[PDB]
């Protein structure tokens, strides 16, 4: 087979990887736009993923095909940032090339990515900081609010963003050993006609949406201790079944046992499925318990963690009948009703732990609200995400133009044919920050360099421990052009996502510059 | 379709003039086969150095020199409004308007046009000639051309110009100002700020005699004599020879008596100096160390004109016969070191005030040396336009003119019924391309300056006087700016005369061009 | 910079050639197969899908008169002329101005709310419960076709189908359910060929073919309750391999006692509720029809699985697998006719906003016509529905939005001002088309038409007939506006798209 080597390969990887650059040159960020795929056959698609589009993308080249391995080892992890990795390999390799002239190792090249890879992950570090500006600011408002603004909910999101964040804010718990993980599904949302759409207000607790069927019964009882009974089987009289055409004593002697069980167990709240029939509702009305019909078998699932109970499957369990009395009776303060406009619901508060709350958002009507239960889900899926990496990052370039800067200076204290390495591989990070204003019509060689100079003075009076004027974390917003602050513009990353992008960016360009030959039969 | 291919023809060279106008301009270096290198700035000088091939192309060089020819300046703006014109046209081609309406939209645009530049004049010229008046008119002529001499320039032009003229006050019947009263002279050495200004022609030759300078006596007496220095001898042929070397004695002492006989007549009169046009001889030069007469040898016959003017001086015909009545009549010539070299120069104090002027100028830079050679010949032309024609009124410049146009135009669009609404609405976008040049060559983006330029002179005030700032136009920046900034802070204004000649040259340019739908062409 | 170019250019073309087909003047087209035959009809909906495209943006316009062909009957060709003629007036605001394309997106979703504004002002009110008003708006999608003879009778008929499948409600509690209409499931028909077209009647429920399966029968129920169930009626078989070997005689007499069995208890589930009525998906053996006669109740077999989905509708029986899982809510109680008299020598069966419409007509060959034209006709009788507005035609409404654009951009003063006139540049080449094909001369009558919009209405379109400027409402021409509201919402969308994609990726 044929043999190459000499300069001539080294401007292939190049050529190579700016054609997949430009691919993802457009992509980048949230900012991008769709692409088509059109293969021999003729057909196509649609999307807006610059990682499904490596996927599928057809590239000759053996450095070509190491970026592909490359994108999927960051979606199998990560799931995110795969677009700004293929960018900062493709500059790597560009100005790799022009040291070619300048009559530089590229073992040295190398050594001198590998040297200041570990030096820079120290000053990442130095710059980390957790959630903070809780009082006095506010950080996780304008999360929701930048997610919102393709909705009618946008409008009134500022209201309401302060709900949510106090609400997932103390969602957190110990969970195994001091873990602190949010969950993926929490905070269930109901929906009602009352008043307008910005008169909803913050349940600080659990609430479900039922009603009490018969008004004899008292809509508030036990108010220094209450116990809810979680009961999956019916209070109401047992038939055989659906499909059979039609012993009353024996029907009729089930249930009044299984109620014998709740009164003398103390448990003033008792859900039932399938409902309670009039027989066994008599015998409420002088106990003061409180019942419920035609419970939501979901709903009933999530009070067993709320309240500390247990769902119980069935009462027939081994040869004995019992509600297994304060076995799975939990903790409870006080269970308060309020008379609700259209739909009433039931405020449940004060359990042994929950740590959980209920967001019940009132509109117009019921056809709006489908549109903003399904988006807040959505924003909050971005604001979960966040917070549950405690250690997060401003993104939107603010990473990759401070480092750049503080190469600059570090570059010297090495030396020794490792300094030309450092100052371009700081210089090729500018590379993030430029392309993604293309698609944000500004211009990237004022924002770039106006970044710059903002930075620059910003690292002057870091060190001396004292600062008047001079502030950190300068971000970049494309959506008002202006240069404002990332913490409170509302884009937040984890760091494990910055890190392991960064890391594995450079282990594909070592690869693709050790190669001097190509050998193909 | 080659009336579509004929703009595009012209559009290979519209690009070429869009580097010229505004400060990014820049000279083109073209060397002719001959072997001399012409090195200008003007677009219309370069025209003459190119070959044209395409017939139509010289429609638009015609016209542009035109503009060169009697205002003198806005040859550019001529050369780039016309191509635009064809721009402009060449949508309505494809819309299916024919070419014949086109025409006719542009006749009844440009009346428009002329009615309303009575009503944008701000101030007017007193036409004071004040050192400190004339650099208003000067400074835009020197800006887009040459880049940190305006500064300096502005008073060595200003001060040539108040020397020429007379004291007198409106009176328009008699001109004054000529396009040869002022003369560009370069020397190597020095800088523009040691340059000067001087209110005579400046001599850079040597004197040829032992005499360097005559004194300070008033009223110094110049002789120009056409005839060279030589004994009198026969018109025809005439060529001294010698048959033996007895005649040799008679004719070398009689030729020496013969020549110091005139000197003596002519230094009797009072005549400290002798201009001669041709040859001089060698014994000639003798006589006139004695006498203190200056040697001046004036081989070309256009500097004669202008030095009749001055002093008063004729040429005579003949010579030994110094005729008072012709002699001319200097106040004081002094020669000094200017630039390096020593040199003769010519000025004057009170009396026999000077027709024409002398700018010398001094640099290290070659190539910026014949640049403002050629940018000062483009404000001899300003002061021309100084005179009854609107020499007075001024519009605003700097793009300014252009854009506040578009308003004007389009409320006279919709108040002509007709098919001529489409070539009245493309008239005023065509003057878009003036602000679009200046902002595009400066690096500014096109989104940001050119939207804040129609908001400038388009905006919502309670009341049907206009107020606010009308005088806000184009600015190249450079350095930092936020939106826009007042022209009146820099006076950088362009006079009616030139900006109302420059639309009617250009109106019918384009319209040579778009009435011709076919063109014959021969082999040659 | 050349994708953007090839962007334009290919859906252009596409559209640079249908320009024929707009307007009742529309010239035919001619297009060469490599068979002999050829297609001599205009119809935009059919040329296109015969052209073979190979820039993926002519895919992407193809799959955009497919959704709109199925949302409206006519106004296909409308949608691809403009969103391909909005690219032609940015190319060279893209291209030469070097505007940068989400710029033009961005101004284009500011311009697509202040088109529909506009629209709405130039629209006038129209009373939807007149039925003689009715008639008239349909009778534009009836003349000048195979059904004229008709007409008198296809105008009653067209009247009835869209009141069956509409309802009017709204409120301020649920919000505007917009009376949920749906022609393809809802207002499908099924063609019956005998009977009569003035006596075509439109019933409401599912109409079958299967008569009782009992010679001697009630065919009359007061209350009569449809019950529906998957699996049938008959004797089962084991799961798991069953090996049934008889060798002594009477072993015979076990299979035979097993199938009743077998098929009474499955009998049995359904007598639980003890229904009126028993219908089967599938078949039903003859022993069951003895079981379930003392139980007062018919037997239906043979019923088609999506016909079950509109049954629901009628009655509210949820399809239950098991027949042991039925259950009482299922009852088809509130059933207005059971009568299943024979009309048109079939034997019929009546369930009465989901429905079946009963068709009937000379002959199948006269029916086959009636399906594309009553579909067509009832899609215009739609759009009045969903708002009390008509809009004129002819091209009044493509010029009134670019005179009020113009006007608005002015006062805006930001980037956004110059591709708003490109907007209005194209607005106005909808109505030029037209009048490109009328004959008239397209720079007169285009200037004279705009400067009549600043004095008189904007009512005043380009009729086809004469070829000269006249008012619309008067001379009777009218279309509704949910055309006008999808030609410029979806043109907009599609155009944006395009523009999206700065490179052509190859590969699989």
């Amino acid at each position: 087979g044929e043999k190459i080597s000499g300069d001539d390969i080294r401007n292939q990887n190049v050529l190579a990887t700016m054609a997949v650059a430009n691919v993802v040159k457009s992509s980048l960020g949230p900012v991008g736009l769709d692409k088509m795929l059109v293969d021999d056959i003729g057909d196509f698609t649609v999307t807006n993923d610059g990682a499904t589009i490596l996927s599928l993308l057809d590239v000759q080249h053996p450095a070509g095909k190491i970026l592909v391995e490359l994108a999927q080892q960051q979606d199998r992890e990560i799931g995110d940032g795969t677009t700004s990795v293929v960018i900062i390999a493709s500059e790597l390799l560009k100005r790799a090339n022009e040291l070619v002239k300048n009559k530089i190792h590229p073992t040295t090249i190398i050594t001198g990515f590998r040297v200041a890879l570990r030096e820079a992950i120290r000053f990442i570090n130095e710059v980390l900081s957790t959630s903070v500006d809780t009082l006095g600011k506010e950080t996780l408002i304008n999360i929701a609010k930048t997610s919102m603004s393709s909705k009618i909910i946008g409008a009134d999101s500022d209201f309401f963003s302060n709900m949510v964040v106090d609400a997932l804010l103390a969602v957190k718990t110990q969970n195994s050993k001091g873990e602190i993980k949010y969950p993926v599904k929490a905070v269930n949302v109901l929906k009602a006609h009352g008043k307008s759409a910005t008169e909803s207000l913050l349940v600080p607790g659990y609430a479900l949406n039922c009603t009490v069927a018969s008004q004899a019964m008292p809509k508030r009882i036990a108010g220094g201790n209450v116990k809810i009974a979680c009961l999956d089987l019916n209070l109401q009289k047992a038939r055989m079944a659906m499909g059979v055409q039609i012993i009353r004593k024996r029907e009729a002697g089930i249930v009044l046992e299984r109620v014998k069980k709740i009164i003398d167990a103390g448990a003033q709240v008792v859900l039932t499925t399938k409902g309670i029939d009039d027989l066994c509702l008599k015998e409420f009305v002088e106990a003061k318990i409180m019942g419920v019909r035609r419970c939501k078998k979901e709903d009933l699932r999530r009070i067993a963690r709320a309240t500390g109970a247990t769902l119980v499957s069935s009462m027939s369990n081994l040869e004995g009948e019992e509600t297994f009395e304060s076995s799975y009776l939990g903790l409870c303060d006080e269970v308060v009703q309020a008379k609700f406009s259209d739909d009433e619901c039931i405020l449940i508060k004060g359990t042994s732990k929950h740590s959980s709350s209920s967001i019940i958002l009132r509109g117009a009507n019921d056809y709006s609200l489908d549109e903003m239960e399904r988006s807040l889900h959505d924003s909050l899926s971005v604001v979960k995400r966040t917070l549950e990496s405690g250690n997060v990052v401003p993104g939107g370039g603010c990473v990759e133009a401070a480092l750049n800067i503080y190469l600059d200076n570090f570059a010297t204290t090495v030396g020794s044919r490792e300094q030309l390495a450092i100052a371009e591989f700081a210089a090729a990070l500018l590379i993030i920050p430029k392309t993604l204003a293309v698609n944000a019509a500004k211009d990237s060689s004022e924002l770039v360099a106006k970044l710059r100079s903002y930075h620059a003075a910003s690292q002057m009076a870091k060190p001396e421990d004292v600062k008047r004027r001079s502030y950190r974390n300068y971000g970049l917003d494309l959506i008002r052009g202006k240069i404002v602050d990332e913490i409170h513009a509302g884009v937040l990353e984890p760091t494990i996502s910055k890190v392991k992008s960064l890391k594995s960016a450079l282990e594909a360009c070592v690869a693709i510059l050790r190669i001097d030959t190509m050998i193909t039969v | 379709g080659q009336i579509i291919k004929s703009i595009a023809a012209i559009r290979e060279l519209h690009q070429m003039c869009l580097t010229s106008m505004g400060p990014c301009g820049r000279n083109k270096i073209i060397v002719n086969h001959l072997g001399k290198i012409i090195i200008t700035n003007d677009a219309a000088t370069m025209l003459r150095e190119l070959d044209i091939v395409h017939p139509a192309v010289k429609v638009l060089v015609m016209a542009t020199e035109q503009q060169k020819i009697d205002m003198g300046d806005g040859t550019n703006l001529v050369m780039i409004l016309a191509g635009e014109l064809l721009n402009v046209s060449e949508k309505l081609i494809s819309m299916g308007l024919s070419a014949v309406e086109i025409i006719q939209g542009y006749n009844m645009a440009r009346k428009f046009t002329l009615k309303e530049l009575d009503e944008m004049v701000v101030g007017e010229i007193t036409d004071k000639n004040d050192k400190n008046e004339l650099l208003k008119m000067i400074k835009p002529v020197i800006s887009s051309k040459k880049y940190g001499s305006e500064d300096i320039l502005s008073e060595l032009v200003s001060e040539a110009v108040s020397h020429v003229l007379p004291v007198a006050q409106q009176a328009g019947e008699i001109p004054y100002f000529n396009v040869d009263s002022i003369r560009v002279v370069k020397i190597m050495g020095g800088s523009l700020s040691n340059s000067t200004v001087i209110k005579g022609m400046v001599f850079n030759r040597e004197p040829e005699g032992h005499v360097k300078s005559l004194s300070e006596d008033k009223k110094h007496k110049v002789a120009v004599f056409t005839c060279p220095l030589d004994i009198a001898n026969t018109e025809t042929k005439g060529t001294v020879l010698l048959h033996n070397a007895q005649e040799m004695l008679d004719f070398s002492k009689g030729e020496e008596k013969q020549i110091d006989a005139m000197m003596k007549e002519i230094a009797d009169m009072g005549v400290e100096c002798i201009v001669a046009g041709a040859g001089v001889g060698e014994l000639a030069l003798h006589y006139l160390n004695r006498y203190g007469i200056l040697v001046l040898k004036v081989p070309s016959k256009f500097e004669l004109r202008r030095l009749c003017r001055v002093c008063g001086a004729t040429p005579l015909p003949r010579l030994g016969a110094p005729t008072p009545e012709e002699l001319g009549l200097v106040e004081t010539v002094k020669t000094m070191e200017i630039g390096g070299d020593r040199v003769t120069v010519f000025k004057q104090e009170q009396g026999e005030i000077s027709r024409t002027s002398t700018i010398i100028l001094r640099g290290a830079t070659q190539n910026n040396l014949d640049d403002i050679e050629r940018a000062i010949d483009d404000g001899v032309a300003a002061v021309k336009g100084l005179m009854k024609p609107s020499g007075g009124k001024l519009l605003p410049g700097a793009g300014a003119t252009e854009i506040e146009l578009i308003s004007r135009i389009t409320k006279y669009g919709e108040r002509t019924p007709g098919l001529l609404q489409l070539a009245i609405k493309q008239f005023a976008v065509a003057f878009e391309v003036v602000p679009r040049t200046l902002a595009e060559t400066a690096g500014l983006d096109v989104n940001e300056v050119l939207p804040n330029l129609y908001a400038a002179h388009n905006v919502t005030e309670p009341g049907a006087v206009k107020t606010d700032h009308l005088y806000k136009g184009v600015d190249i920046d450079g350095e930092s700016d936020e939106g826009v900034k007042d022209i009146r802070e820099e006076n950088i204004y362009d006079m009616l005369a030139t900006k109302k000649f420059a639309i009617n040259v250009a109106t019918e340019a384009a319209t040579t061009v778009l009435s011709i739908d076919q063109i014959i062409m021969a082999k040659k | 910079r050349q994708a953007q170019i090839s962007n334009i250019t290919a859906a252009k073309a596409v559209a640079d050639v249908i320009r024929t087909c707009l307007g009742p003047k529309a010239m035919l087209k001619m297009l060469l197969d490599p068979m002999g035959g050829l297609v001599l009809t205009n119809d935009g909906h059919a040329i296109l899908r015969e052209i073979d495209v190979a820039h993926p943006a002519a895919k992407s316009m193809l799959e955009l008169s497919r959704t709109q062909d199925e949302e409206v009957g006519d106004g296909t060709t409308t949608v691809i002329i403009l969103a391909g003629e909005i690219l032609a007036q940015c190319a060279p605001y893209l291209i030469e101005k070097n505007i940068h394309p989400v710029i033009i997106i961005q101004a284009l979703k500011k311009a697509l709310t202040d088109a529909l504004e506009v629209i709405k002002q130039v629209s006038k009110p129209v009373d939807v419960e007149n039925d003689a008003a009715m008639k008239k708006l349909i009778q534009a999608s009836i003349g000048t076709k195979y059904v004229i003879h008709w007409s008198e009778k296809m105008c009653e008929l067209a009247l009835d189908a869209v009141k069956t499948v509409r309802k009017d409600l709204g409120q301020t509690v649920e919000g505007e359910p917009n009376f949920e209409i749906d022609i393809k499931r809802y207002v499908r028909v099924e063609k019956i060929p005998g009977g009569d077209v003035l006596d075509s009647r439109v019933l409401k429920g599912v109409l079958l073919n299967k008569d009782v399966v009992h010679p001697k029968m009630s065919r009359h129920i007061e209350n009569p309750r449809v019950v529906l169930l998957d699996c049938p009626l008959e004797y089962k078989k084991g799961e798991s391999q069953t090996n049934i070997e008889i060798e002594k005689e009477e072993d015979w007499n076990r299979i035979l006692q097993i199938e009743e069995e077998q098929v009474q208890l499955m009998c049995e589930q359904i007598l639980a509720v003890r229904p009126t009525l028993v219908i089967t998906e599938k078949g039903v053996s003859d022993l069951a029809q003895h079981y379930l006669l003392k139980g007062g109740c018919s037997v239906l077999r043979r019923v088609k699985k999506s016909d079950n989905n509109r049954i629901a509708r009628v009655t509210g029986a949820t399809i239950v697998n098991r027949v042991e899982d039925l259950k009482e809510s299922d009852v088809g109680t509130n059933c207005g006719l059971f009568k299943v008299e024979m009309i048109g020598d079939e034997y019929f069966s009546f369930l009465d906003k989901a429905c079946t419409i009963m068709l009937r007509g000379g002959s199948k060959d006269i029916l086959n016509e009636i399906d594309r034209n009553l579909q067509d006709a009832m899609a215009v009788a739609r759009n009045v529905m969903l708002s009390p507005s008509l809009s004129p035609g002819g091209g009044a409404t493509e010029m009134a939005v670019s005179v009020k654009l113009a006007e608005k951009a002015k006062q805006l003063e930001g980037i956004q001002q110059w591709p708003y006139q490109a907007v209005a540049d194209a607005m106005e080449c909808i109505p030029r088309t037209l009048i490109q094909n009328a004959g008239g001369d397209p720079i007169r009558l285009l200037s004279q038409l705009r400067a009549k919009h600043a004095q008189g209405n904007f009512t005043t379109g380009i009729d086809g007939d004469k070829g000269k400027i006249v008012d619309m409402v008067s001379y009777g021409i009218w279309e509704p506006e949910v055309i006008k509201q999808q030609s410029v919402k979806t043109a907009i969308e599609s155009a944006c798209l395009l523009l999206r994609v700065d490179d052509i990726v190859s590969g699989v």
